């Protein structure tokens, strides 16, 4: 079926910005809602933001507002996540969650990426 | 400086009557009928909301055969026709026609609502019909009319343009031709270039341009040749209030509302559109089947038909009944089946025109020659509109000086 | 936002047992709760949505129930492939959030 | 004591014509479009229910270049302009626009009911649209107009004020500026300060002030400079009857009803509100595209434009059609999907103005000087409005004495 493919591992210095991609390969997707999650070493899962281009929704958590941007391109069916002002606590594994149009709700995140490792250190 | 025609044009006391017998047009109200393999049209498109532009050709009075000639001197005089009275006869009964789309983009009815639309689908299009606004108009001139609409513009090259962006808008003036579409309650825009889903307006305007007459530009013309006389009357109201389905181009600002939860976690569509409705047709509100006397035009041109040419523009949506026709495939069945009959739609439209003309003469002096040459160079040479389509009327063989032998001539002689 | 509390934080079980995990919300969120399963080296995987419905392709031994502020996940006849980490998620508002997580281990 | 201008102002027989070519405004009907990171406006807000205030600047007749000068003595005479005729040309077709809220506070439909609402929820907001009332108005003067609305007052300090209390109400007079909102059927109040839930009126007035002209105060001014001429015409009716959801600020007295039981143990909301509706737009009820002759003003000022300045206020909701635009994101699909298209709303508005002015002269004697200085000190010094926004019109380079070369001058010469 459809598989989501993410970009490679990133090594960044503090104060820089990073951008991660998420492409749907098989079939025709027609995405519904896009969201991003992360896991730090030894911690749980943290929601970082959601966009629903239908209904015109774009929402981020309070601790992340101003540094996170989530974008989707429907022509190529590719999602992008932008982090600004990277810190040493942003070293983590990032996951791309997506929902497909035609499902019963916008929060049926049945499609997940493999995860991308981001290391912020000098 | 522009002077009135009353100064350098002399009017005689000779009158003529002209008229067409009857004009008929039968066709399909929505789309033309074309052969599948070929591209030749079998049944044209005839609708009640089309511009009717008649281009009328007159005899040259210089070569015309008059019983008397001593009233003018051909060595220094030239002749021209002037219009002094027009009647537009209009047949068929009064009626109202309706139009719609089988796949029109409607999401919800927002006039009164009791539940929230919390889920999005793939295709929410519906089969919706309505009746348009009510409009009558008549324009008379010696040049083709001018209309205006909204179209796309040329964007700036400073920044690139991504797919899905809002097209730029500009106002465009063109020439109205026979068969154009009048405004129906959705605006004067090019629906082909400004709408991409092909499912926002009914089938007879979804790939057309709706134009509105440019009265302000027409009356501001220095010579006033494009408009001698005009009447207009239009009305509409709102019947239904709906939403539209799609992706949101521009988000609502966050400072105009308080966010909800549960069913109202996301926002519903804010692209509201109404449904137009003309109210009601009556015999007392009709502007047709009445004679018009052209005593004094507003502009400097006072009814002189330069070049032996006239233009009449007519719109009348008060007779727009579409007829339903049914044909039986097999008649050997005593029980009704839907598949044994075929359904068709037709529209027929009837016209009549009649005119009173007066003969005028012009003395060609040096100053007059210079003024007329500056006004229009072709007039002196005779003593352009090949890429436009008009309904052509040829009155070169229909004049008679027996003015009281016709219905309009009796009224003309009665008023004076 | 809404804070969610998941109990317990760790438990040990044997093959064939019944395991229950409780989840508590800081506000009334109706039935807008989902349960996720996560294993090391893989992506999270959805099991239960709307607190009662079962995702296609999931064994019927998983069940969930609750409403208001209290919800629970039940696993009957535990199998060797059920040992993972389980997370709550509320979707009452568009600012979603996760629970603490419960790790199931071998007795 | 205030005397009429006819006593100390002498009128000559010199007339001039002025006019703008065409004014256009295209924008979003509900909210401005702004860049996310920046605060600069990309697409302004253009709506059919906005006040249009034009501030028109005229040449100084003292420094103006006249072919003849002997008609006045510069040693003891001063010149000023007077307005004797105005026309407001108005383009676009007639139409009706609608507006609404995606999260509007509506509880139930109380026009006809069959069950009782015995349970309260957390969020009962709905997506509701309507069409506003019908209004046309034109005001002409030499000072900016004055409007009135309801706002909050200063409470007494005798007792403290708890959260949730009813705000005090007072009536406030202000100056109407370009882009203000007219009344739509909900009253003349400040919706930003008197409503806290942001969900009681549609999106284009939920954070704005609706103002009504103060005719009584304008006509009672001793000098009558703020109003030479005015026309108004408004109409509306009621379409729907609803409730509101929330906590009850004031309880119904116990002596107005008998208590129920079961489903009717508690009382439903008594905060009823109606839905307005303008009825229908017609060509016969239009006040625009018609010339106005200013023969005799009501007040003491009779059209004298002191300070070479004019103010024209226009409201017209009879041309308020919003255009829907659609852009395709990807065109490589043969089956319709909602997510492949983007939807936008636009509104365009067209204006024209033309004026006839007369030249007047004033003899500056000691009594006249004293009277004019008492009336306005700046007039003598020349021989303030910097914190307001108007649509500026510059006619310092558009005058011509050839009066019959323009549509309005022909009518002016025809009436006399």
């Amino acid at each position: 079926q459809v598989q989501l493919v993410q970009s490679g591992a990133e090594v960044k210095k503090p104060g820089s910005s990073v951008k991660v991609s998420c492409k749907a390969s098989g079939g025709t997707f027609n995405s519904y809602a896009t969201g991003w999650v992360r896991q730090a070493p030894g911690q749980g899962l943290e929601w970082m933001g959601v966009i629903v281009p239908i209904f015109g929704t774009e929402d981020y958590p309070q601790r992340f507002q101003g540094r996170v941007t989530i974008t989707a391109d429907e022509s190529t069916a590719t999602a992008y996540m932008e982090l600004r002002s990277l810190r040493s606590d942003d070293t983590a594994v990032y996951y791309c969650a997506r929902s497909r149009l035609g499902s019963s709700s916008w929060f049926l995140f049945e499609y997940w990426g493999q995860g991308t490792l981001v290391t912020v250190s000098s | 400086k522009v002077v009135s025609t009353d100064e350098y044009v002399a009017r005689t006391n000779i009158y003529y009557h002209a008229g067409t017998s009857r004009l008929l047009a039968v066709g399909h109200p929505y789309f033309p009928i074309k052969k599948p393999n070929n591209n030749k049209i079998l049944v044209p498109k005839v609708s009640g909301l089309q511009y009717r532009v008649f281009r009328i050709h007159l005899p040259d009075p210089n070569k015309f055969g008059f019983p008397d000639t001593s009233f003018y001197n051909p060595d220094t005089q030239r002749l021209v026709w002037a219009c002094v009275g027009v009647e537009v006869g209009r047949g068929q009964p009064l009626g109202v026609g309706i139009s719609g789309h089988p796949l029109l983009n409607k999401l919800d009815d927002t006039e009164n609502a009791s539940a929230y639309a919390a889920n999005a689908g793939v295709d929410n299009r519906e089969c919706i019909s309505m009746d348009y606004k009510q409009t009558q108009l008549c324009l008379i001139g010696c040049k083709p009319p001018i209309g205006e609409h909204w179209g796309k513009g040329s964007p700036c090259t400073n920044v690139a343009v991504n797919p899905g962006d809002c097209p730029p808008l500009e106002l465009i003036n063109t020439v109205i031709q026979d068969g154009d579409m009048v405004d129906t309650g959705f605006g004067a825009m090019d629906f082909t270039t400004l709408q991409a889903n092909k499912s926002e307006v009914p089938l007879d305007i979804c790939t057309s341009i709706c134009k509105y007459p440019d009265y302000i530009k027409m009356v501001s013309e220095p010579y006033g040749d494009s408009l001698f006389f005009y009447l207009r009357r239009e009305q509409m109201f709102v019947r239904h209030l709906f939403n539209r389905a799609g992706a949101v181009g521009d988000n609502v600002p966050d400072d105009l509302y308080i966010k909800g939860s549960g069913s109202t976690a996301n926002l519903a569509s804010s692209n509201y559109f109404p449904t137009p409705s003309g109210s009601m047709v009556t015999s007392d509100a009709q502007i047709f089947n009445k004679p018009y006397w052209l005593q004094r035009a507003q502009g400097h041109n006072n009814g002189i038909c330069w070049g032996n040419q006239l233009f009449v523009t007519v719109v009348d949506t008060t007779r727009s009944t579409n007829m339903s026709l049914c044909a039986a495939i097999s008649t050997s069945e005593t029980t009704y089946k839907n598949t044994n009959f075929k359904e068709y739609l037709r529209h027929g439209e009837e016209y009549d025109l009649q005119f009173i003309f007066q003969l005028c003469k012009i003395t060609l002096t040096a100053d007059v020659m210079t003024y007329i040459h500056s006004m229009n160079s072709t007039i002196l040479e005779d003593w352009p509109l090949k890429k436009y389509t008009f309904w052509e009327v040829n009155l070169k063989e229909k004049f008679s000086a027996d003015l009281d032998q016709f219905p309009l001539g009796r009224k003309f002689l009665l008023q004076a | 936002d809404i804070q969610m509390t998941q109990s317990p934080s760790s438990l040990s079980a044997s093959v064939g047992d019944r395991v229950t995990i409780t989840c508590r919300a800081s506000d009334m969120i109706s039935n807008y709760l989902n349960w996720y399963q996560h294993k090391p080296g893989e992506a999270p995987k959805l099991l239960i949505y709307s607190a009662s419905s079962l995702q296609t392709g999931v064994p019927s031994r998983f069940s969930g129930s609750g409403s208001g502020t209290d919800f629970t996940l039940t696993i009957n006849n535990l199998q060797p492939e059920d040992f993972a980490t389980y997370y709550c998620q509320q979707s009452y508002i568009t600012r979603l959030s996760f629970g603490g997580g419960t790790k199931v281990e071998i007795k």
